[PDB]
RNA sequence: CCGAUAGCGAACUAGUACCGUGAGGGAAAGCUGAAAAGCACCCCGGGAGGGGGGUGAAAAGAGCCUGAAACCGGGCGGCG
RNA sequence: UAAGGUCCGGUGGAGCCGCCGGUAUCGCGGAUCCUGCCGGGAGUAGCAGCGUAGUCGGGUGAGAAUCCCGACCGCCGGAG
RNA sequence: CCGACACAGGUGCCCCUGGGUGAGAAGCCUAAGGCGUGUCGGGGGAAACCCGGCCGAGGGAACUCGGCAAACUGGCCCCGUAACUUCGGGAGAAGGGGUGCCUGCGGGUGCGUAACCCGCAGGUCGCAGUGACUAGGGGGGCCCGACUGUUUAAUAAAAA
RNA sequence: AAAUAGGCGGCCGUUCCCUGGCGCUUGGGCCUGGGCGACCGGCCCAUUGCCAGGGACGAGGGCUCGGGUAGAAGACCCGGUUGAUAGGGCGGGGAUGUAAGCGGGAAGGGUCAACCGACCCGCUUAGUCCGCCGCCCCUAAUCGCCCGAGGUCCUGCCCC
């Protein structure tokens, strides 16, 4: 798939028990990073300020369960990648 | 010392406590032939429920209500891929020849909407190329050269000892593997001929439940424990607590040994495997054998099983079953074979077809 | 100075690094496991270990350290900082060899050994009221390519 | 007579650095080359780092005369 | 016999032997020896325990988890 | 600063009246103010084992030199309070009850409806109303020493 | 890894050319005198074989990726589109116990009016949640790397 766009919904649940709780919260955010990532191909991502505000709302020991999130590809120049996505909360 | 002794902490009877060889189980010990039948049998762990019977089972009343604990086992059906022919030697049983069955019908197999490219999957059996175990390369003529082996055998006549069969799963339900588990079952009877007749016709044919097996017997099972990792001391041989309240030590051998002799001997508790090991657990009750599950048209000998939602940790339930008593060793989702049992109970008779009163319908969860 | 024979105007390219400050047995078991190939294929090797991909396989010094997967020795373990210097050895051999008349990437290396160079010592503290030496190493490694082809 | 782990505490930045509240205690640290020509010019390198060319001779290239042993890498022979 | 002598090759680049008569701060394997240098230990332990803190964009730079800006999430509250 | 160390140590004052809380310079949370350099990161849902800590049926010290450790009680209000006695004390004995929110009143001090504080009745929810944090387990015999204090600064705080 | 170092079934590796030199070197059949025979001598054949110079092809397996019935690392087991492995969506099965809002009632108090109200009921067997199962290929199981040979140095059994 090429071109704009996937809403995606990404399960939080490794996060619980995969690292512990406080730092459950920066967990969250690999495994956002990862998920967008693997499904994309593509390199680590840059997703929005939303995103981690999301995670982060109620604090650094309770992220929510699930997450949704619209990612979008798109290319670059000069030489490299495919491989850039711009994602943010939706 | 107080003189005052202490008895052994574990076994060294079920010991080394070590990782299995293979994730199918092995066998040298075989049970008692008497007829001209399959022995040894295979299934998948489903899950457990409990069951109400009418004693039969004798013991403590026979005719009272009682609660036994049930494992359902999802069985595929098996191909007997080829008959194993074994010489006796000098030192131990060896294996003659065998003849295997190269040869391709299309197997019994569904799946697969998308739809535009059925591809067709119509299995030469497929299964077998899953199976990484390697094939000729002109199907009819490997069978018939060793056919002809076979022919010797017989004619020498008594060169040749028994027979036994390498017999594989069929997974056309399964979703746990999708690659054959490839076996060794005996072919008992009592003379080699009378067994060499029953294989060969065998090898073409989809097997059931009720060929290997009846109801109201006393089995074995045999079959690779679930595996816990590595455990303590205290798990894995039993450790007693100690005196008025320990912080430091708690879980704790404090001796190994003395000072001479100057060595650790093997029988000391020590953390290793546990789990993952090879169990035969002796003499249990065949409460049933049916086919589906979920709804039969007939209301005794079951009126059909199966909990609405599956069982947690397996897939749907549908092809041949059977349902034994108690615990059965292994994990979820593991592969089991089933022994006959070599001698059951004496003091306690097998009482053929067991009365079931009433099946589970509830899940696990 | 180089620990190996030369004909450097038509056969042979050498460079030096002195006083990289890494660690001497790292340099160790990259030297023995790059040692042999041709350029190009050291440059895809240290490549590989930088992402974290190819394991160096520990063989002379390997106490008390993790497996690794794999064809290859059963420990292993990436030495990131070495492979981006040794890259920078590798490169000035390049370059060189190049205004020397040689092509590089066909020059097979039949020739890389470390030296274990002066020690950058201290103290830090230990209990007791002593204190123990701190000392980070400082390592020369030499490479000597030459020319195989047909 | 000794000759730089020796001989004066100390061949020198010594009664220094440093220790100890103080009284007092107290080291180590010598050698380029004929000439500094103490590294220009040229190639490379993020590079104050490092490599090639440049000196009668650089195992004379900056605590630079010689340059051992322990010990460390590589290579050769042999064993494995 | 030997304590030790002598010759060749490489290295080194200014001093050195023999004989005879003398003389001694005169020969080293040990001294929980003294001092100096070095390896294994290890690429291990520590870099954890006390009220357990960071994180996303962006700026800079050869190199950025720990430098800076904002946002977001916290501790501290006679004390961080 | 001093402890060789940018040492969890320990050296004087002052801000001791920030807000909420509640008897409080208490805890927690939170404001001004400060910081995220009590300066190494990441990974394995992390298995054994070890430290801190949470929970354990039934039984209720059977453990052990010894209930050591730990638990329990718990704030506050009311009731009630033994042996003994140097009549001062014992005593907060012991044991029993209550405590939330709302709605509506009364009293005290004042001035006129402020600022607080002390009671009373009704309605009503939860397993539990000091729901958290804060927060004594109790009782009896005996030995010693009157007490409070001091002691081997750093294995003995005691009867010395 | 039992040194008497196993047994089976399948899969694999299982090569060329010019030019020069050699061939009862290598291999077979026949005649006759000698020999039991191998062998000597005579006759017949080789797309062949050998040395020197250059030269092909690549079975298995890991690494890889999605997860675990597995697990300290490593290993193990399964799946990888010839597919339902993991996630989404939906639906099935489970855990908790009635959500937010609104509407009514509600101790009372008030110009008993606009209303202030803890709490109760209806909406609502609601709402919120799942480490499980099914449907379903939408998304992600891609991409790509490697190590590992070359009927075997020499001998004998049967043919060549």
């Amino acid at each position: 798939k090429a071109g704009e766009e996937v809403i995606f919904t990404v399960p939080i649940k490794k996060i619980k028990k995969i690292v512990p709780r406080w730092k459950r919260a920066p967990r969250a955010v690999k495994f956002v990073r990862e998920f967008v990532a693997r499904h994309a191909k593509a390199q680590e991502v840059i997703i929005d300020p939303k995103v981690n505000e999301k995670i982060w709302e109620r604090g650094i020991e309770k992220p929510p369960s699930k997450l949704r999130v619209k990612v979008k590809v798109e290319e670059e120049k000069r030489e490299g990648e495919e491989t850039v996505r711009i994602a943010y909360v939706t | 010392m107080g003189k005052v002794h202490r008895p052994r902490r574990g076994s060294l009877g079920f010991s080394p406590r070590k990782r299995a060889k293979s994730i199918v189980p092995r066998i040298r010990s075989w049970p008692k032939e008497t007829e001209v039948r399959m022995l040894g049998f295979a299934g998948y762990k489903a899950g457990m429920t409990h069951i109400l019977m009418i004693d039969d089972e004798p013991g403590l009343t026979n005719g009272k209500e009682i609660f036994m604990p049930v494992t359902i086992i999802e069985t595929p059906p098996l191909r007997v891929f080829g008959i194993r022919a074994y010489r006796m030697g000098y030192l131990g049983l060896e294996t003659a020849t065998e003849v295997i069955v190269p040869d391709f019908p299309l197997d019994n197999y569904p799946a697969k909407e998308r739809k535009g490219k059925p591809k067709p999957k119509m299995t030469f059996y497929k299964l077998l190329e899953r199976r990484i175990a390697t094939l000729p390369k002109n199907y009819t003529q490997e069978m018939f050269e060793q056919k002809l082996g076979q022919l010797e055998d017989m004619i020498k006549e008594g060169e040749i000892v028994d027979v036994r069969a390498i017999v594989a799963t069929q997974p056309w339900v399964i979703k746990l593997k999708k690659k054959p588990e490839v076996m060794e079952y005996a072919i008992g009877g009592t003379s080699v001929e009378e067994k060499f007749n029953y294989i060969k016709e065998k090898l073409g044919k989809e097997l059931r439940v009720g060929e290997v097996l009846k109801e109201g017997e006393l089995l074995d099972v045999i079959a690779v424990t679930k595996g816990k990792g590595t455990q303590g001391p205290v798990k894995r041989w039993g450790i007693k607590l100690r005196a008025h309240k320990d912080s430091k030590g708690r879980r704790k051998v404090g001796s190994i040994g003395p000072w001479h002799p100057a060595r650790v001997m093997w029988t000391v508790p020590m953390a290793g495997q546990m789990g993952f090991h090879h169990r035969t657990e002796l003499n249990k009750r065949l409460i049933a054998i049916g086919e589906n599950g979920k709804l039969k048209l007939d209301e005794n000998t079951e009126i059909e099983i199966t909990p609405k939602g599956g069982f947690p940790h397996y897939g749907i339930v549908r092809s041949d079953f059977m349902m034994i008593a108690g615990s059965v060793p292994g994990a979820i989702k593991r592969i089991i074979r089933v022994r006959p049992a070599i001698r059951p109970p004496k003091k306690k008779p097998p009482v053929q077809r067991p009365q079931i009163t009433y099946v589970s319908v509830e899940s696990k969860q | 100075g180089y620990s190996f024979q030369n004909f450097d105007p038509k056969r042979m390219a050498r460079a030096s690094a002195r006083d990289l400050r890494i660690s001497p047995k790292l340099a160790v078991e990259v030297c023995r496991e790059l040692r042999g190939m041709m350029l190009n294929d050291a440059l895809r090797y240290l490549d590989d270990v930088i992402a974290l991909k190819r394991p160096v396989p520990l063989k002379r010094y390997n106490d008390s350290q993790g497996h690794k997967p794999g064809k290859g020795f059963g420990p292993g373990r990436y030495p990131v900082k070495v492979a981006k210097a040794i890259k920078k050895v590798l490169l000035n051999v390049k370059n060189n060899a190049v205004q020397k008349g040689l092509d590089p990437d066909k020059l097979k290396i039949i020739h890389i050994a470390a030296h274990k160079g002066p020690v950058l010592r201290g103290w830090y503290p230990r209990a007791f009221g002593r204190a123990t030496p701190f000392n980070e190493q400082t390592t020369h490694i030499e490479v000597v390519v030459e020319e195989i082809r047909r």
